[PDB]
């Protein structure tokens, strides 16, 4: 495990999300994993380990750009894709009688 | 003046620049339970052991609302996960793209127009008040509308959708003329024109930038506000003999000071009710204003809208967004036709005892003459057969002149 | 949701146990501890406490009621424009380019299923605006001047499909010297032999 505190000011490892106890600093980054703050994920990778490093925006390619060139598609896919959503929830219905008051008489007259 | 044998065309346009401002997110806060009602006394907690189901719902109610603000930042600014490069030629066919591209030389990745935005943007811990720092910084945020500030300067729509494609700017503004009606010959006929009106739009952008933001400070203030009215409960009494809980426990045995920690622990957590469900309905208008901003941002920046009134005022062309604190910056590029001209006009021309109905446009007159031009803009052009289809006879139709047709197979006799 | 709603209920059930600063939580002992009009004390603390619990339950099931309403609709227009027609919205029927849809029934829910329309491979080519045959300048009709540089054609804007530059794919509307880009190529007129 590794215990990370808010607002201390203290494997040390300190950030701007507190101070980070348990996890070894790298200049290795990659896909971001466990979210922690402050632009900080950390990782269970190698030996394998609790990791510490600066999350990794996106992924790098290289723009071509001409005044003069064009590009046309060739191939093309075909593919499915899945979204899920919910229209409704369990119904639920609780008397006002019996939850505040079990079995008395008295307890039904405060309730006038 | 309404008649049944005019028409009015458009002759010249404009085009200009629009801003829209929308709130993404808000500060992230988590509110201890016991600390707020109980300071550093034993006793306190011992009283309020009763009620802990209250302290559970109340401190798992502010972490739902903290993973909303992650998700709310995380929908708008990533439609893609592929970071573009910047080229390094800035010729563009005239169009100067020197303020909403940031500068490589200025320490930040803002360009000019967020640094403009960054400057109108305008111990608490003690009682338990904790302010936790949102996972994205403006750096990579700022790195996120870069690439999408470069993807449609680069690959048009064809991004979003698949994998680049590069493609000249000139084709690109052709292509978006055609999705609104207008043929591409008045755009590749008047670019520099086009060219020096976006250039003067975006500096009169600069301007009013500069000289208003009331949607994205006022979400701060409900929160400083509520914040402070939190504050201020910690010296009500409920009908009690002092604020302090050390007071009432230096100065009277427990037994003889229930009767008063009771009343302050009620009115306490009274308070913090009210202040959970305000939170409450406020994340979920933000939910609301970041689900709104998420369709704006994957209809006006990738693609072209066929929704009047969706993205600016007018025929809608490009966007391009910036990003600014808590909340993000739309920059409609629209298109609005200028002078008119009135003119006669027929819905069909009769010449050889069959209506001639007009393709893609309509029949105009001077009076001396018979044209046909497009829809949203001026072009005369002389009838042809290659310009109108038969249908039928003449007797149908309410409203019909007569006029010679040409027949271009004239010269195909000779 | 599921989760959701067993710890509403959960939270519900949990209160009773709880005496709210009595001394005791079960009624019939509070009826033989004292007499009631010194009971009624904890009755009614026992009263405040569990209509505080009751009050708070019943503002998160109004809460919850309002958001699934919202995905509701979300999923009503999604009903009658992903599945019936096309849209011409992007990102807004799944990813890229939608044909058609299938709705799928779902414990409290619907699940959608597009058929997305994605390009593949590429080549590199050489474009043009426009192209001057004589004195006249010849614009597409609808297509986009291709060349692979010893040969030039027009094809479509999103697929592969060399066709020979011909008089009815092109149309004129002006000079040459308005537009910067225009190369010299000259133009096939197919009518020519069909006059000889
Ligand atoms: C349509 O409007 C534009 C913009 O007003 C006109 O462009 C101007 O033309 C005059 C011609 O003398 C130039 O002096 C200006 O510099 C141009 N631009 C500006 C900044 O106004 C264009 O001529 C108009 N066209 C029609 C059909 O009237
Ligand atoms: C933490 O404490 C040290 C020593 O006082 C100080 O130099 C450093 O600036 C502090 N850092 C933070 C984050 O306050
Ligand atoms: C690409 O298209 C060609 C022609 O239809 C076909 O022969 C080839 O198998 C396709 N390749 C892919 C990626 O499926
Ligand atoms: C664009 O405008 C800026 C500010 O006037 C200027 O410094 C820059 O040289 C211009 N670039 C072009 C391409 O004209
Ligand atoms: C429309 O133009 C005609 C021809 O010049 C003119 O006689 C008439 O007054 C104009 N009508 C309007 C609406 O000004
Ligand atoms: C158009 O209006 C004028 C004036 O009322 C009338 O004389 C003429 O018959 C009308 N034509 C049609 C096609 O209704
Ligand atoms: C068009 O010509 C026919 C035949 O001369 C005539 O009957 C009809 O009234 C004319 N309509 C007009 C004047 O547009
Ligand atoms: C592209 O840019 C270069 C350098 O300005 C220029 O020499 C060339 O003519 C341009 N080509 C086109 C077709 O725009
Ligand atoms: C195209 O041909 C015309 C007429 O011969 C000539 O004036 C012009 O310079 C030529 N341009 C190119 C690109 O060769």
């Amino acid at each position: 495990v590794a215990v990370l505190y808010q607002g201390v000011n203290c494997n040390v490892f300190q950030t701007r999300a507190g101070c980070l106890i348990g996890a070894e600093h790298v200049n290795n980054s990659y896909e971001c994993d466990i979210p922690i703050g402050a632009g900080i994920c950390a990782s269970y990778q190698t030996s394998q380990s609790i990791i510490a490093y600066t999350m990794s925006l996106g992924a790098e390619n290289s723009v071509a750009y001409s005044n003069n060139s064009i590009a046309i598609p060739t191939n093309f896919t075909i593919s499915v894709t899945t979204e899920i959503l919910p229209v409704s929830m369990t119904k639920t219905s609780v008397d006002c009688t019996m939850y505040i008051c079990g079995d008395s008489t008295e307890c039904s007259n405060l309730l006038l | 003046a309404y008649s049944n044998n005019s028409i009015a065309i458009p002759t010249n346009f404009t085009i200009s620049v629009t801003t829209e401002i929308l709130p993404v997110s808000m500060t992230k806060t988590s509110v201890d339970c016991t600390m707020y009602i109980c300071g550093d006394s034993t006793e306190c907690s011992n009283l309020l052991l009763q009620y802990g189901s209250f302290c559970t719902q109340l401190n798992r109610a502010l972490t739902g609302i903290a993973v909303e603000q992650d998700k709310n930042t995380q929908e708008v600014f990533a439609q893609v996960k592929q970071i573009y490069k910047t080229p390094p030629i800035k010729d563009f066919g005239g169009f100067n793209f020197s303020q909403i591209l940031p500068d490589p030389s200025k320490p930040s990745k803002r360009s000019f127009i967020e640094d403009l935005l960054f400057n109108k943007v305008t111990a608490q811990k003690f009682n338990g008040l904790t302010v936790l720092p949102p996972l994205l910084t403006d750096e990579m945020i700022a790195q996120y509308t870069s690439a999408l500030l470069a993807g449609t300067i680069t690959s048009g729509w064809t991004f979003g959708a698949g994998a680049a494609l590069q493609i000249p700017f000139a084709m690109q503004m052709a292509y978006r003329f055609n999705g609104i009606g207008v043929t591409q010959n008045v755009l590749y006929e008047n670019q520099k024109l086009i060219a020096n009106q976006f250039n003067s739009a975006i500096g009169k952008i600069q301007d009013s930038l500069s000289s208003a933001l009331g949607k994205l400070q006022d979400v701060v203030n409900q929160n400083a506000q509520a914040l402070n009215t939190l504050v201020k409960q910690l010296s009500s009494n409920f009908g009690a003999i002092s604020s302090v809980l050390n007071d009432i426990l230096s100065r009277l045995d427990p037994p003889e000071a229930e009767v008063q920690i009771d009343r302050l622990i009620t009115g306490r957590l009274q308070s913090l009710q009210t202040y959970v469900t305000q939170q409450l309905i406020r994340a979920a208008e933000i939910r609301a204003s970041a689900n709104l901003a998420a369709t704006k941002m994957s209809e006006c920046v990738l693609g072209q809208s066929k929704r009047v009134d969706f993205c600016g005022k007018g025929y809608h062309l490009m966007s391009f967004p910036q990003s600014a604190p808590h909340g993000v910056v739309f920059l409609h590029v629209t298109y609005v036709p200028a002078q008119e001209k009135n003119f006669t006009t027929a819905p069909a021309i009769c010449h050889d005892g069959k209506a001639h109905f007009p393709r893609e446009g309509v029949f105009v007159s001077n009076g001396t003459h018979w044209f046909v031009t497009q829809r949203n803009f001026y072009e005369p052009q002389i009838i042809t057969t290659d310009n109108t289809f038969v249908s039928g006879n003449c007797d149908v139709v309410i409203g019909i002149v007569n006029n010679t047709v040409y027949d271009p197979l004239q010269p195909e006799l000779d």
